[PDB]
């Protein structure tokens, strides 16, 4: 990477000003004579003792144990930016009451307790408590900074050859937070860095500014493609989360200190708007954040299959040869991807007339194989009077503008290009309408979309993005909105795929740039990684950092985007990717073809094995994403989320869990002969899903591996559903029978869920057409019941097999289900592995039933 | 008379032949279904050459045999294209 292209904090004038303020006595104080206590908000004026600038603090207790702090100017010359469209609703409030007051402090109770807020008058300070336990402090180190708007590098500012006219001057806002008892903080993607966020004292702050970083490097705090301003704090005793709702460029300082962590946010414009999410558990934090910004959109089942991509597939015949290659080499694949060379000279929504002359016929051939296609659509529009999209957006004034009122023009893939103003709701409605089958000619229901370069990437712009003083809808500057520009592209595209179907089909959109709330619109991936072993390792902490802040549909390019991976590295990457949410192989224009059947037979077999495991686990993945969609719980989880009191897990990032059932430790070293697997949990057991060997936790197990090994363990007390009939695509499988894998706890119990629907529509929510089954084992009986009775589904899916790990040999097996006579099932039992196989239950998955082991 | 797996692994009653559950390690008990992972389905394909296909492609919704016999209970109606 060329770092001189990108500002350090020192080269950013507002970051340099803010960060030069070091901990000390704050000049802000609250004017308690001005205090007014309302139902939804407490308001009180703040004053800077020197400048005499007056601010207004809006403090709100919210339902679900959350507090919201908003600070704005009292008398602003011009309104400051307040981030729209991120919050899914106006958060329900809780009442504040005065429970104590002196000359310098006012104690506030949220509803009837036990959460309290202490407002200190001078110096201004906020403390949050549950009973008498101090949870969090605000401005305890006196780092609050609010640059008020003066008369229109503090003003006119240059970086390299780009001049920011900065018509409003310094407007930055900042605030610090103290976390007593916390030593581990996580989140604020996106950064190519460790899961546990490092202290920034001796170096750069973490930067949140959606940027296109060419050949980005590992273990550094440079800003990457997306920004989610959410930090989570975890200790043995509690879990906390901070949501800094600001869309401008933001820097985050982290310092350690009886153990305590301090967090400081520094943003270029906008108001101070922060949510404090008090837990107490990390799942309480997940729900709290989900209530503000929504939950992960339910992916259509196919998008959880395997995606085969590269820059670029030559033409229709190449795409069909790839399709046939998968079938001729017995490898499953759901989606083949068309990168930017499929269009006419990077004019999006078009097709190259020589290499893709009949896109509908190509989509019809793939539909006959029950496979999908994804086409890239970027938000830069070639300046071209022969280009219908550009003419419509220009004639309707839907482009981002410069200060002189002309449409902004930068340089990107098609050369000179303009940028639609996606903050304009009319522009997003226009975009969504362009995805109708009449407007996007050549598209069909099995064509889906990839939004790339939506930071936005501008090749000749400062830091390869849009100028700060470009002007958006309502007159707001680009510096005010930057970090939600990509989100708006993701949103308008996802809406377009829903509207083209008349509101029935669920969308699939991949996006590179993202913000808080992007989980509502589809998937993201970690951009342009490299075919190196360290980039394989870092896919885990990067997608885990996204999982913790709501973005569960995450992945990294399998094999690496840049460069050519050695065959062993490509195999280890398929095994890694097979157990990550978004599963796509992608490659640079100048890389060699690496479709999985082009390798030697030994590497093909291990890659096929990995693909079979992924497709077999689709019912399990589908259920985890339904739980993420309904509850806000991440699919891919750090070990500390399931074991919050095992402090040896607080930093683990070579290991991860899927739900609470599967612990994954992929091999990520060339020529490795074993891995150190930490199996956590007191009174916990784990089953090696390959050998069925049972292991007692806690321990660090050395497990020998070969090229075909994917170290995966099932937790005792869980039931994992699988489709053991692997076909060529998920559409082929979605009516196939289920096999239930029961891993018995030491108490002889297990439980799990299974979600089913049609796989691609919203009928599950508009018609309640779905199944949510609960499977439970206790005593010697396995019982299927409804976990949500409002869901009914016409489906031929049945239970073809039950596998029980940790069971003794029964004398007889008896199945009962209503409407049927009592049935006897034959079985098989391995005494060495204590595995019990129940042959062909044969019961509908929609029916209640129970299997007893006599 | 019961059925014998062609690898001799077991003996099952003929009601467990094509009963949509894999009982033989070689897949020989399910020549007409998608139950076995290692099984094969024979397209008789009169008018063309008869070919074998994977059992995983029986009733997958995809027309594999030119005579269409591999799709008999999937909702996909396959035409004869052996010509
Ligand atoms: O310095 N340079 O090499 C350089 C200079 C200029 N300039 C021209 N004028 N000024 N500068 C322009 C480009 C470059 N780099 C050459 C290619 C590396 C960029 C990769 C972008 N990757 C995304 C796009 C895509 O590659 C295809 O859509 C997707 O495949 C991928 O997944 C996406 O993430
Ligand atoms: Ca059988
Ligand atoms: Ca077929």
């Amino acid at each position: 990477v060329d770092r001189s292209n990108f500002k350090t904090c020192d080269e950013s004038s507002f970051c340099k000003r803010q960060r030069s303020i070091r901990p000390g006595l704050s000049p802000y104080r609250a004017l308690l004579d001005t205090l007014q206590l309302g139902p939804d908000a407490l308001t009180v004026h703040l004053i800077h003792e020197v400048t005499k600038v007056l601010l207004v603090l809006e403090l709100q207790g919210l339902q679900k144990d959350m507090t919201r702090i908003r600070i704005d100017e009292l008398e602003p010359r011009r309104p400051r930016y307040r981030v729209p469209d991120v919050l899914v609703a106006d958060p329900p409030t809780a009442r504040l009451s005065v429970s104590g007051r002196d000359d310098n402090s006012v104690e506030l109770t949220v509803a009837e307790g036990p959460y309290k807020i202490i407002l200190t008058a001078q110096p201004f300070r906020l403390d949050l408590l549950e009973d008498r336990s101090l949870l969090l402090s605000v401005n305890a180190r006196g780092l609050m900074a609010f640059e008020h708007q003066r008369a229109p590098g503090a003003w006119e500012e240059t970086f390299k050859t780009h001049s920011d006219s900065k018509p409003y001057g310094p407007t930055s806002v900042g605030l610090d937070f103290s976390l007593p008892g916390m030593e581990h903080v996580y989140g604020i993607p996106e950064h190519a860095d460790s899961l546990r966020l490092k202290v920034t004292e001796g170096g750069e702050p973490y930067r949140l500014y959606n940027l296109d970083v060419f050949q980005y490097e590992l273990n550094n705090p440079m800003a990457l493609y997306g920004s989610v301003p959410v930090l989570l704090a975890h200790s043995f005793h509690r879990d906390l989360g901070i949501f800094w709702l600001n869309a401008a460029e933001t820097w985050v300082d982290i310092s350690s200190n009886t153990p305590q962590t301090d967090i400081r946010w520094m943003s270029e414009s906008g108001i101070i708007d922060v949510f404090l999410m008090l837990g107490p558990s990390v799942f309480d934090v997940f729900r709290q954040y989900a209530s503000l910004t929504g939950t992960q959109a339910l992916p259509p089942l196919f998008s959880l299959g395997y995606h085969q991509s590269r820059w670029n597939y030559r033409d229709e015949a190449d795409v069909l040869e790839v399709d046939q290659g998968f079938d001729d080499h017995n490898m499953p694949c759901d989606v083949i991807w068309l990168d930017i060379e499929h269009a006419d000279g990077k004019r999006y929504f078009t097709w190259d007339p020589t290499r893709f002359p009949q896109p509908l016929n190509m989509l019809e051939h793939l539909a006959s194989k029950r496979r999908k296609l994804v086409a890239i659509v970027d938000p830069h529009i070639k300046v071209d009077s022969g280009y219908r999209v550009h003419e419509e957006l220009r004639n309707h004034g839907l482009y981002v503008k410069t200060r002189d009122g002309s449409d902004y023009e930068g340089w990107c893939w098609p050369g000179s290009a303009s940028y639609p103003d996606f903050t304009n709701p009319r522009m997003r409605a226009w975009w969504s309408n362009m995805f109708s089958f009449d407007n996007y000619e050549g598209s069909a229901p099995n064509l889906y979309v990839w939004n790339d370069m939506n930071e936005p990437s501008v090749f000749n712009g400062p830091e390869v993005t849009m100028l700060k003083d470009a002007v958006h809808y309502g007159g707001w500057e680009h510096r005010d909105i930057h970090n939600i520009y990509g989100l708006y592209v993701h949103m308008a595209t996802a809406d377009g795929l829903i509207q083209r179907s008349g509101g029935i089909e669920r969308p699939f959109v991949l996006s590179r740039a993202f913000f808080s709330g992007s989980q509502r619109f589809g998937a993201v991936w970690t951009g342009d990684n490299t075919a190196e072993w360290d980039h394989l390792k870092i896919s885990i902490p990067m997608c885990l950092s996204l999982a913790l802040v709501g973005l569960s549909f995450c992945g990294a390019d399998v094999g690496g985007f840049f460069k050519n991976p050695e065959p062993e590295l490509l195999v280890r990457w398929y095994q890694m990717g097979a157990y990550q949410p978004f599963f796509r192989a992608h490659a640079h224009l100048d890389t060699g073809r690496r479709e999985p059947w082009l390798l030697a037979s030994q590497y093909q077999d291990a890659i096929r094995d990995a693909l079979f495991q992924r497709y077999s686990l689709l019912p399990f993945w589908y259920t985890l994403f339904y739980q993420a969609h309904k509850e806000g719980f991440p699919v891919m989880r750090p070990l500390w989320v399931q074991y919050p009191e095992d402090m040896s897990t607080f930093s683990i990032e070579d290991q991860f869990m899927l739900g609470d059932a599967l612990l994954i430790h992929p091999v990520s070293d060339a020529g490795a002969h074993g891995v150190q697997v930490y199996l956590p949990g007191q009174e916990e057991v784990w089953y090696d899903i390959q050998s069925y060997q049972k292991h007692h936790g806690p321990q660090t197990l050395y497990l020998p591996v070969t090229l075909s090994s994917i170290p995966v363990f099932q937790r005792g007390g869980t039931i994992v559903p699988r489709w053991m009939r692997v076909r060529r695509s998920s559409d082929c499988m979605k009516d196939d029978p289920i096999t239930l894998f029961v891993a018995l706890s030491p108490q002889g119990t297990a439980q799990g869920e299974l979600f089913l629907d049609d796989g691609h529509t919203f009928n599950y929510q508009t018609r309640h057409e779905f199944l949510l089954r609960r499977f439970s084992f206790s005593g010697s009986t396995l019982v299927s019941s409804s976990a949500d009775p409002k869901g009914h589904l016409e489906t031929p899916i049945w239970i073809e097999r039950v596998v029980i790990m940790g069971a003794g040999k029964p004398a007889a097996v008896v199945l009962q289900t209503k409407g049927s006579p009592e049935s006897r099932l034959s079985f098989q039992h391995d005494p060495e592995t204590s595995v019990l196989i129940l042959r062909k239950p044969g019961v509908s998955v929609a029916s209640d039933w129970s299997i007893h082991l006599r | 008379k019961p059925f014998t797996c062609l690898d001799g692994t077991a003996t099952i009653p003929f009601d467990q032949v094509n009963d949509d559950y894999c009982d033989c390690k070689d897949g020989s008990d399910e020549p007409g279904t998608a139950a076995c992972p290692n099984g094969s389905f024979h397209c008789t394909n009169t008018g063309y050459k008869p070919l074998y296909i994977l059992s995983s492609r029986v009733n997958d919704g995809v027309c594999d045999c030119c005579d269409g016999t591999d799709e008999y209970n999937s909702g996909t109606v396959c035409e004869n294209t052996c010509r």
